[PDB]
């Protein structure tokens, strides 16, 4: 699973209790406001660490009473009790007094969704509205004024409406909406809201106050009162694709309001929600329509808009979580589908959805949800927020502000070994040759681990751990106090970073040898290790690769700067090798260190950089042994058009196959999200597509970058851990694990938390190994390269008849009719070796390869390939023989209609033989053999004979029934018959 | 069970119906060609080899009225001692072809000596495309076996191109860079030929085989060798061959002093 | 689909008109030889399907439209006639059944007891194989010859012919061809000649 990462403010001894949190709404940069104890308040600004950032201090002799980040610029504004407001500039290193204009407590402020001005509202009902320069300095005075007399609770901005989301516009005025209409209608609108088609200033807005009221607010800054509200507004949102305000109030009234450009709101539903009144219920809504609300209660309540339908999520004692426990706050990271609520324990609960990423499968109500295990935090939790577009979470407690870094458990797998972070402090160690689970609980927080065939490291940023496999069970080796950000380990050999080095030591932390790096080329920030070889990775984004197969580690490539190899690239989010050293492979990522839909494979030989992208499916190759910034030779070699809304997350290389690559790739969610007309799961509209590809690769230096596989990664996987040949290796849901294994109370029942997958060459042949193995990946490999000839002889030295069908099979998909003889030769199925033989009377080679499947058993395939001929005859030959009567029948009916009477012969042949004699009657009848077969079939039953031949009054069978009378000696009834067929001969 | 049980007794009409329920296509279509031979020993035949006993339904074709399945059933099976002891009484014309693909499964399998004898024997003489599929598993197996000459000359001297290559291919498999290189050189294989020689680190015969080069990267790898050999005049005309121009630009400017070739290059770019 | 559906009459029927087909094609120079073979071929198959056809309806059906004679003519006439490699759906087995059956009716005793052992050469279905069985006693009880007026004349030599014979439909001493009655194949007292050198077929017919 993700485990998120709770990285404790580095808040000053001088801050008292936290008060509110707001993230910037793009970059990784959290503001937090304090009260002291002596009631002073102040804000401070933190970096994703948890780290301070320098000279961004801020207090006054008053409280905090509001936070909001421009939208695009590192520009704060910050709200006082006194009515003083605040413009802090992160940038510039400036800070701005706003004039002073209120004379009380700031109960609201909001950006401008252009960022171009700043709105801000007292409890006395004082409204300002705010013209600002880039640095954020007021531009002369108030380009608004306005005096409720009564306390602002909320306002929100009308992002500029394009006309509703504008299919959704259409339909409503299709459909008689007169408030769509006016939308449409532009003569009407005396107001000067025109549907807003530029770079707007952005001054349309809803503002809230205590007594429960709305007013609008439009361009030329009239204010106009649209809703009416028995009660105080605990919260207000805008679907601005159905044009729509939402209000919910504190006794839980949700009302919905269309609203037309001129402020003459009308109502679409109001409805009483269900939860406790009496509390101050945090609401995110999902999406837009998927309202969910955090009541403090042991579950959130969520509210379909689009159905009107109601569900409930509640924690689960089987993730950890208590009985009764109360969730205060919720918030929903709309880029990778994640729903958080804090709860009055300290615990973070988190929902996967069931993904709306634009091509994943969809489901109805509490379906649409899968939860994660927790993670733990000190005090009672009062606020969250997802953050910056790398899914960071922030969360705010009475005692202290985390920030929540996403992680794949920080686990790692090499050798046929993994570990599995199950919580801060537990790891799960499989040895996947034995198929043996251990738990392993650490002394400290992990922040990492990494794996060998012999002993396992962890490590928490201040000391590293060591533990040997000592039969059946795991024991400590070493512990020592070093400050590694990441480690490797190879034989008896850890690989741990300091500023400027790699050092190489003992399980004991003894150094044997130092790796050095300047202050140019950065700090190591990656390491990886495969077959004999190291690969290094620093800050800054440049790289360095070292020879390991000497306890001397020498360097294999010399130090390249990934920026001067690839343009644009902001840093280095992973790195990995080849189990040769010869190619090296880099996920970059972009400025706002958002992960980049480009991979960069660096050629260690040849020294150049290859970049692949999953956004155009294009391959640059660029150059710089001699200093340079190219231009990029193009290749079109890669068709499949489904990979352009994916992008990589995590990648690997096979331990045994240098030529052998995966990469995992998730689909990105847009930065705001829409809805549909209809109450759809609102990108799960449409049947199934991956949330997560596997894609695999065969690399090499003559044929460039073949495609091996792509697939969805398992429905039961989390994310993909590793691959070495047979399998691709995944981290399995907890969810799943208990619903198959019946477990009592009593024992530490070890789940089994890592998943594998076979390569699609190795499945049903697994238990292929070594000298085997070796063979498959060289077979493998020259399959996909085209050059049969030589997988052919890789395989030679393998007798299994299995690896000779799975060949053969393979044969029907390559249509190598050649290969397909020898390879039914070696398994002796001599029967296919003659059918093929007698298919040389066919010219096309399509329904020569279908016979081959149907001698494999692969029907669908053959079916397939005898439509493609357009050879309905032998397609009906097939159905015949595959008992399909019907579909026989249909084909003969519409395509073959030459063999119809043959084929109503045959089905009428076969159900004589299972016994059924009146619709074998029928199809005899349609064939027109009913002359000769109905009288043979029923020559032991001649009373039923008899009625049919008085049924059917046929001439024909009058004459046969009078021979068979004749024959008998009942002349009397033989000339009555030959009299009834008019045969008077 | 049942379906073994009706082959065994011969009730191919209740085979046929079990393999149907069963829904083993496949053999329903072989027993549904079968189906009207009324001679015992043949039909006995067909329907020993379904059930994978080869020597008894051998035994049956020679006593049936037609005993040449039993050479086609060996074939077929690819046990070519049993099939030439068959094609020696009952079809000696077919004792070269059997010699062939029996050599083509011996150099599969690897026993390259028996392999050679059996292609040598396969040549007829007459049938000239069937005796260049022979000498081409002459040439390959003469290769395999270390008589590098022998083979060599052979690939050289037969008129195909598809030999070349696969002569080629195997000599690069053995790491005979040389030999795998002239021989895709003589096959018109420029580019193949071309990497072979990077790979034996002879500049000198890729910068005889460049003019006829198609491939981007070899140029590309050429043209650093020669920029770290010093030979700027080469290394420029294969990093525009290769299409990396900004090398060439950085060449013409600061080494060269020659920019008016540098700007030549930039149109095609608008980099 | 004629052959397969043992509409053995309608098969001979579309085996001739084939072979009338292949006979038009042929005065096409370029195909004349190929579609001549075609013809020849064509048309003994149906001749051996037209003879079929009654030994199929004697064997699935209870009652006989044709006579004793006939079906025996047939199926010694079939033996004779049928290639190394049997034609689809032609039953070696109901050939020779239907033979002993009407050898032992007519008197061919010895004829009856070498068509049963013929029989116990091929793979006998369960119906036939019951009647086989007493079959077998029961001719192998009958005297040891075969009735003398069954005996075909060759009406070119006068030489009486053995009822089966391994040259076939041929007389054992002038070999001459025999011609049969396509209703009951009878050998018909006929004589092939052919014309001399120089003669056209007008000026046969003129001189005839």
């Amino acid at each position: 699973m993700a485990l998120y990462y709770d990285h404790q403010i580095e808040a000053p001894d001088a801050a008292g209790s936290p008060s509110f949190i707001s993230w910037h709404p793009v970059h990784p940069f959290l503001a937090v406001a304090y009260i002291s104890t002596t009631s002073t308040g102040s804000v401070d600004i933190y970096l994703e660490q948890g780290e301070c950032v320098p000279d961004t201090h801020v207090e006054r002799p008053f409280r905090v009473a509001s936070l909001c980040w421009h939208p695009t610029r590192l520009v704060l504004a910050v709200g006082w009790e006194t009515g003083e407001v605040t413009v802090f500039n992160k940038q510039d290193k400036e800070q701005h007094t706003m004039p002073l204009t209120h004379t009380a407590d700031i109960t609201v402020l909001r950006w401008s969704p252009s960022g171009n001005c700043l709105l801000s509202g007292d409890r006395l009902g004082v409204l300002l509205l705010w013209r600002l320069d880039q640095r954020g300095r007021v531009q002369g005075t108030p380009l608004l004024k306005h005096e409720y007399g009564k306390h602002l609770t909320h306002c929100i901005f009308r992002l500029p409406p394009p006309g509703e989301d504008l299919v959704q516009l259409a339909k409503a005025a299709v459909s008689g909406d007169e408030k769509a209409l006016d939308m449409f209608n532009w003569k009407k609108s005396s107001s000067g809201s025109l549907l807003k088609m530029g770079s707007h200033e952005g001054l349309l807005f809803f503002v809230s106050l205590m007594d429960g009221t709305v007013h609008y607010v439009d361009e030329k800054g009239k204010t106009t009162q649209v809703v009416s509200a028995d009660s105080t507004i605990q919260m207000l949102f805008y679907m601005e694709k159905r044009e729509a305000l939402v209000v919910v109030t504190e006794n839980l009234r949700l009302s919905l309001y269309t609203v037309p450009p001129e402020g003459k709101a009308e109502e679409v539903m109001k409805v009483k929600l269900s939860g406790k009144t009496g509390r101050r219920a945090d609401i995110a809504l999902i999406e837009g329509s998927l309202l969910v609300m955090a009541v403090g209660e042991a579950a959130l309540r969520f509210w379909d808009i689009e159905r009107g339908e109601n569900y409930i999520l509640s924690p689960d004692e089987k993730f950890g979580f208590e009985k009764g426990e109360n969730m205060n706050c919720v918030c929903y990271c709309k880029v990778k589908g994640l729903l958080a609520a804090g709860t009055d324990r300290g615990r973070v609960a988190m929902w996967r959805k069931v993904p709306d990423f634009l091509g994943s499968p969809g489901a109805e109500g509490k379906d649409r949800w899968a939860l994660q295990t927790p993670t733990e935090l000190q005090g009672n939790i009062t606020q969250i927020q997802w953050g910056s577009r790398k899914n960071l979470l922030a969360v705010n407690s009475v005692i202290s502000v985390a920030i929540l870094s996403e992680r794949a458990m920080s686990s790692h797998f090499h050798q046929q070994v993994a570990a599995m972070q199950v919580s801060p402090s537990l790891l799960n160690v499989c040895f996947l040759s034995t198929g043996v689970a251990h738990s392993l609980r650490t002394d400290m927080h992990i922040s990492g681990v990494f794996a060998t065939k012999d002993a396992v490291a962890v490590w928490n940023g201040r000391q590293v751990a060591i533990f040997e496999l000592s039969g059946a069970a795991i024991r400590s080796a070493g512990t020592f106090l070093c400050e590694t950000p990441v480690l490797a380990m190879h034989e008896e050999n850890v690989y741990t970073v300091e500023s400027n080095r790699v050092q190489v030591r003992t399980w004991q932390g003894t150094v044997k040898q130092l790796l050095l790096f300047s202050e140019t080329e950065g700090n190591p920030c990656f390491l990886d290790i495969c077959g004999n070889f190291l690969v290094v990775g620093t800050d800054l984004a440049h790289f360095k690769s070292f020879d390991l197969s000497r306890r001397e580690a020498k360097a294999h490539c010399s130090c390249r700067s990934l920026a001067e190899l690839v343009p644009g690239v902001g840093g280095i989010a992973s790195l990995r090798c080849s189990s040769s050293g010869s190619t090296i492979s880099i996920l970059p990522s972009k400025a706002d260190n958002s992960p980049d839909s480009k991979i960069c494979f660096y050629d260690v030989e040849m020294d150049t950089v290859t970049v692949f992208d999953f956004k155009t499916g294009q391959i640059d190759r660029r150059e710089t042994l001699s200093f340079n910034e190219q231009e990029t030779n193009k290749s079109h070699l890669f068709v499949d058009e489904g990979l352009k809304n994916y992008v990589p997350v995590n990648h690997f290389w096979d331990q045994s196959e240098p030529r052998l690559f995966v990469c995992e790739a998730v689909q990105e969610t847009p930065r705001s999200q829409p809805q549909s007309a209809n109450g759809q799961p609102q990108d799960g509209r449409a049947g199934p597509a991956a949330d997560v590809l596997i894609l695999s690769f065969f690399i090499s230096e003559e044929h460039g970058f073949l495609l091996h596989e792509s697939f969805p990664r398992p429905a039961t996987s989390h994310s993909l851990l590793g691959m070495e040949v047979p399998y691709y290796y995944f981290t399995r849901k907890p969810e799943e694990a208990d619903r198959e294994d019946e477990v009592e109370p009593g024992c530490h029942h070890i789940p089994q938390m890592v998943s594998r997958r076979p390569l699609r060459d190795f499945v049903g042949l697994e238990d292929c190994d070594k000298a085997t193995r070796d063979a498959m990946l060289h077979f493998s490999f020259f399959v996909t390269i085209g050059d049969m000839d030589e997988a052919f002889k890789s395989i030679k030295l393998i007798k299994s008849e299995a690896v000779w069908e799975n060949m053969a099979r393979m044969c029907v998909k390559t249509q190598r009719l050649d290969v397909a003889k020898v390879c039914l030769g070696n398994m002796g199925h001599a029967r296919g070796a003659r059918a093929l033989r007698e298919a040389e009377q066919e010219p096309e080679l399509e329904a020569r390869v279908a016979v081959l499947a149907t001698q494999l058993g692969m029907l669908e395939d053959a079916e397939q390939l005898y439509r493609k001929c357009k050879r309905h005859d032998l397609l009906n030959k097939f159905y015949q023989a595959a008992g399909r009567w019907q579909e026989a029948l249909q084909v003969a009916e519409h395509h073959d209609r030459v063999h119809l009477r043959s084929t109503y012969h045959r089905y009428a042949g076969h159900l004589e033989a299972s016994a059924d004699c009146s619709r074998a009657l029928s199809y005899y009848e349609k064939s027109d053999t009913h002359r000769f077969e109905v009288p043979r079939m029923l020559s032991e039953d001649l009373p039923s004979l008899e009625l049919y031949v008085n049924k059917m009054k046929d001439k024909t069978l009058w004459r046969w029934w009078a021979q068979y009378l004749e024959s008998q000696g009942e002349m009397d009834a033989a000339l009555h018959y030959y009299e009834l067929a008019r045969d008077h001969f | 069970e049942l379906a073994r049980a009706c082959l065994h007794h011969m009730e191919v009409e209740f085979a046929i119906r079990v393999y149907r329920r069963i829904g083993n296509v496949g053999i329903v279509m072989s027993l549904e060609q079968i189906k009207g031979i009324e001679d015992y020993n043949l039909l006995a035949g067909h329907l020993a080899m379904f059930t994978n006993d080869y020597n008894l339904a051998q035994d049956l074709y020679l006593a049936s009225s037609c005993p040449i399945a039993a050479l086609e059933m060996r074939r077929d099976l690819q046990h070519w001692d049993s099939a030439l002891q068959l094609a020696k009484h009952l079809a000696p014309d077919q004792i070269p072809f059997i010699s062939k693909e029996y050599a083509i499964q011996l150099e599969f399998a690897g026993d390259y000596v028996n392999a050679l004898a059996h292609y040598e024997k396969g040549i007829t003489g007459d049938n000239k495309e069937h005796d260049e599929a022979c000498l081409a598993g002459v040439a390959q197996m003469s290769i395999r076996m270390g008589d590098i000459r022998r083979g060599v000359n052979q690939a050289l001297k037969h008129p195909s191109r598809v030999l070349k290559r696969d002569c080629g291919a195997i000599l690069e498999n053995m790491k005979q860079f040389s030999e795998a290189a002239q021989l895709y050189e003589k096959g018109l294989y420029y580019d193949k030929a071309a990497s072979v020689y990077i790979r034996s680190k002879n500049w000198a015969k890729v910068g005889d085989l460049l003019p006829h080069v198609s491939s981007p990267k070899i140029h590309l790898q050429y043209a650093k060798a020669k920029e770290a050999d010093g030979r700027y005049k080469e290394a420029v005309v294969a990093y525009e061959n290769a299409k990396q121009w900004q090398s060439v630009i950085r060449i013409y400017l600061d080494h060269l002093n020659n920019p008016e070739k540098a700007v030549n290059i930039v149109r095609e770019t608008q980099s | 689909n004629a052959v397969a559906e043992s509409r053995f009459n309608d098969a001979a029927y579309y085996y001739w008109m084939l072979s009338m087909q292949c006979l038009d094609i042929a005065q096409d120079p370029a195909q004349k030889d190929t579609m001549l073979g075609k013809f020849y071929h064509f048309q003994r198959l149906a001749e051996l399907y037209h003879g079929y056809h009654a030994i199929h309806r004697h064997t699935e059906d209870p009652f006989s439209v044709h006579r004793p004679e006939t079906l025996f003519n047939i199926s010694r006439f079939l033996l004779h006639s049928l290639p190394k490699d049997t034609p689809s759906g032609i039953s070696k087995v109901k050939i020779l059944f239907t033979l002993a059956k009407q050898s032992k009716a007519l008197g061919a005793y010895r004829l009856a007891r070498h068509a049963y052992d013929k029989l116990r050469g091929l793979y006998i279905p369960a119906r036939f194989q019951k009647s086989i069985e007493l079959g077998t006693l029961t001719i192998r009880a009958k005297p040891f010859h075969d009735s003398e007026e069954l005996v075909p004349l060759c009406y070119r030599c006068s030489t009486n012919n053995p009822l089966l014979n391994n040259l076939g439909n041929v007389c054992i001493n002038c070999r001459q061809p025999f011609i049969f009655s396509a209703s009951s194949y009878d050998v018909l007292h006929l004589v092939e000649f052919y014309l001399e050198e120089g003669i056209t077929d007008e000026e046969a017919i003129s001189l005839i």
